[PDB]
Protein backbone atom coordinates (compact mmCIF):
# COMPACT_ATOMS: atom_id res chain seq x y z
CA UNK A 1 0.00 0.00 0.00
CA UNK A 2 2.81 2.73 1.03
CA UNK A 3 4.36 1.72 -2.54
CA UNK A 4 1.56 3.31 -4.15
CA UNK A 5 2.72 7.10 -3.76
CA UNK A 6 0.99 9.91 -6.70
CA UNK A 7 2.69 9.14 -9.55
CA UNK A 8 1.56 5.40 -9.15
CA UNK A 9 -1.62 6.55 -8.57
CA UNK A 10 -1.49 8.44 -11.84
CA UNK A 11 0.27 5.52 -13.85
CA UNK A 12 -2.00 2.74 -12.60
CA UNK A 13 -5.26 5.37 -13.75
CA UNK A 14 -3.24 5.74 -17.41
CA UNK A 15 -3.39 2.68 -17.68
CA UNK A 16 -6.92 1.63 -16.53
CA UNK A 17 -9.21 4.56 -16.74
CA UNK A 18 -7.67 7.02 -19.72
CA UNK A 19 -9.58 7.24 -23.20
CA UNK A 20 -10.79 3.31 -21.87
CA UNK A 21 -14.36 1.92 -22.83
CA UNK A 22 -17.24 1.57 -19.97
CA UNK A 23 -19.61 -1.00 -19.61
CA UNK A 24 -23.06 0.96 -18.10
CA UNK A 25 -26.04 -0.62 -16.31
CA UNK A 26 -29.04 1.74 -15.23
CA UNK A 27 -32.35 0.82 -14.18
CA UNK A 28 -35.69 3.47 -13.06
CA UNK A 29 -36.76 7.29 -14.58
CA UNK A 30 -32.97 6.83 -16.64
CA UNK A 31 -34.20 9.11 -19.44
CA UNK A 32 -31.98 11.87 -18.27
CA UNK A 33 -28.58 9.81 -18.09
CA UNK A 34 -26.37 10.79 -20.49
CA UNK A 35 -25.51 8.01 -23.52
CA UNK A 36 -22.84 6.25 -24.30
CA UNK A 37 -20.59 8.80 -26.22
CA UNK A 38 -20.69 11.05 -23.44
CA UNK A 39 -19.53 9.55 -20.64
CA UNK A 40 -17.11 7.55 -23.52
CA UNK A 41 -15.51 10.83 -24.28
CA UNK A 42 -15.60 11.59 -20.10
CA UNK A 43 -12.40 9.41 -20.21
CA UNK A 44 -9.83 12.37 -21.33
CA UNK A 45 -9.87 15.56 -20.72
CA UNK A 46 -8.48 17.46 -24.25
CA UNK A 47 -6.93 20.86 -22.86
CA UNK A 48 -4.22 18.52 -22.00
CA UNK B 1 -42.58 14.17 -20.17
CA UNK B 2 -43.28 10.89 -21.42
CA UNK B 3 -43.51 7.89 -19.11
CA UNK B 4 -41.58 4.91 -21.11
CA UNK B 5 -40.52 1.11 -20.45
CA UNK B 6 -38.09 -0.27 -22.33
CA UNK B 7 -34.68 -2.02 -22.19
CA UNK B 8 -32.30 -0.97 -24.55
CA UNK B 9 -28.71 -2.79 -25.32
CA UNK B 10 -25.92 -0.76 -27.09
CA UNK B 11 -22.63 -1.80 -28.09
CA UNK B 12 -19.26 0.33 -28.03
CA UNK B 13 -18.13 2.31 -31.26
CA UNK B 14 -14.77 0.82 -31.16
CA UNK B 15 -16.44 -2.86 -30.76
CA UNK B 16 -18.04 -2.91 -34.57
CA UNK B 17 -17.37 -2.49 -37.98
CA UNK B 18 -18.24 0.85 -39.46
CA UNK B 19 -18.18 1.03 -42.81
CA UNK B 20 -18.87 -2.85 -44.09
CA UNK B 21 -22.46 -2.24 -43.79
CA UNK B 22 -23.02 -0.07 -46.91
CA UNK B 23 -22.28 -2.76 -49.28
CA UNK B 24 -24.27 -5.38 -47.10
CA UNK B 25 -27.67 -6.85 -48.35
CA UNK B 26 -27.10 -4.22 -51.36
CA UNK B 27 -30.03 -6.34 -54.12
CA UNK B 28 -32.49 -6.23 -50.93
CA UNK B 29 -31.35 -2.40 -50.58
CA UNK B 30 -31.98 -1.99 -54.80
CA UNK B 31 -34.94 -3.81 -55.23
CA UNK B 32 -36.62 -2.00 -52.09
CA UNK B 33 -35.44 1.21 -53.67
CA UNK B 34 -37.31 0.88 -56.74
CA UNK B 35 -40.36 -1.20 -55.93
CA UNK B 36 -41.72 1.28 -53.45
CA UNK B 37 -40.32 4.31 -55.85
CA UNK B 38 -41.11 3.48 -59.19
CA UNK B 39 -44.38 5.38 -59.23
CA UNK B 40 -42.85 8.31 -57.49
CA UNK B 41 -40.42 8.31 -60.65
CA UNK B 42 -42.70 7.89 -63.44
CA UNK B 43 -45.02 10.92 -61.89
CA UNK B 44 -42.05 12.89 -61.52
CA UNK B 45 -40.07 12.26 -64.98
CA UNK B 46 -43.23 11.58 -67.50
CA UNK B 47 -44.35 15.06 -67.99
CA UNK B 48 -41.29 16.42 -68.17
CA UNK B 49 -40.09 14.28 -70.54
CA UNK B 50 -43.30 14.39 -72.33
CA UNK B 51 -43.57 18.01 -72.34
CA UNK B 52 -39.73 18.33 -73.62
CA UNK B 53 -40.19 15.47 -76.71
CA UNK B 54 -43.75 17.05 -77.78
CA UNK B 55 -41.86 20.93 -77.88
CA UNK B 56 -39.20 19.38 -80.00
CA UNK B 57 -41.24 17.38 -82.34
CA UNK B 58 -43.47 21.19 -82.12
CA UNK B 59 -40.71 23.12 -83.40
CA UNK B 60 -39.07 20.47 -85.84
CA UNK B 61 -42.89 20.52 -87.69
CA UNK B 62 -42.59 24.46 -87.60
CA UNK B 63 -39.50 24.72 -88.91
CA UNK B 64 -39.86 22.24 -91.50
CA UNK B 65 -43.40 24.04 -92.48
CA UNK B 66 -42.05 27.26 -93.09
CA UNK B 67 -39.31 26.11 -95.72
CA UNK B 68 -39.99 26.44 -99.40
Amino acid sequence: IDAVDASTVKRVANKYIYDKDIAISAIGPIQDLPDYNKFRRRTYWNRY
Amino acid sequence: PVKLKAVVYALSPFQQKIMTGLWKDLPEKIHHKVSENWISATLLVTPVVGTYWYAQYFKEQEKLEHRF
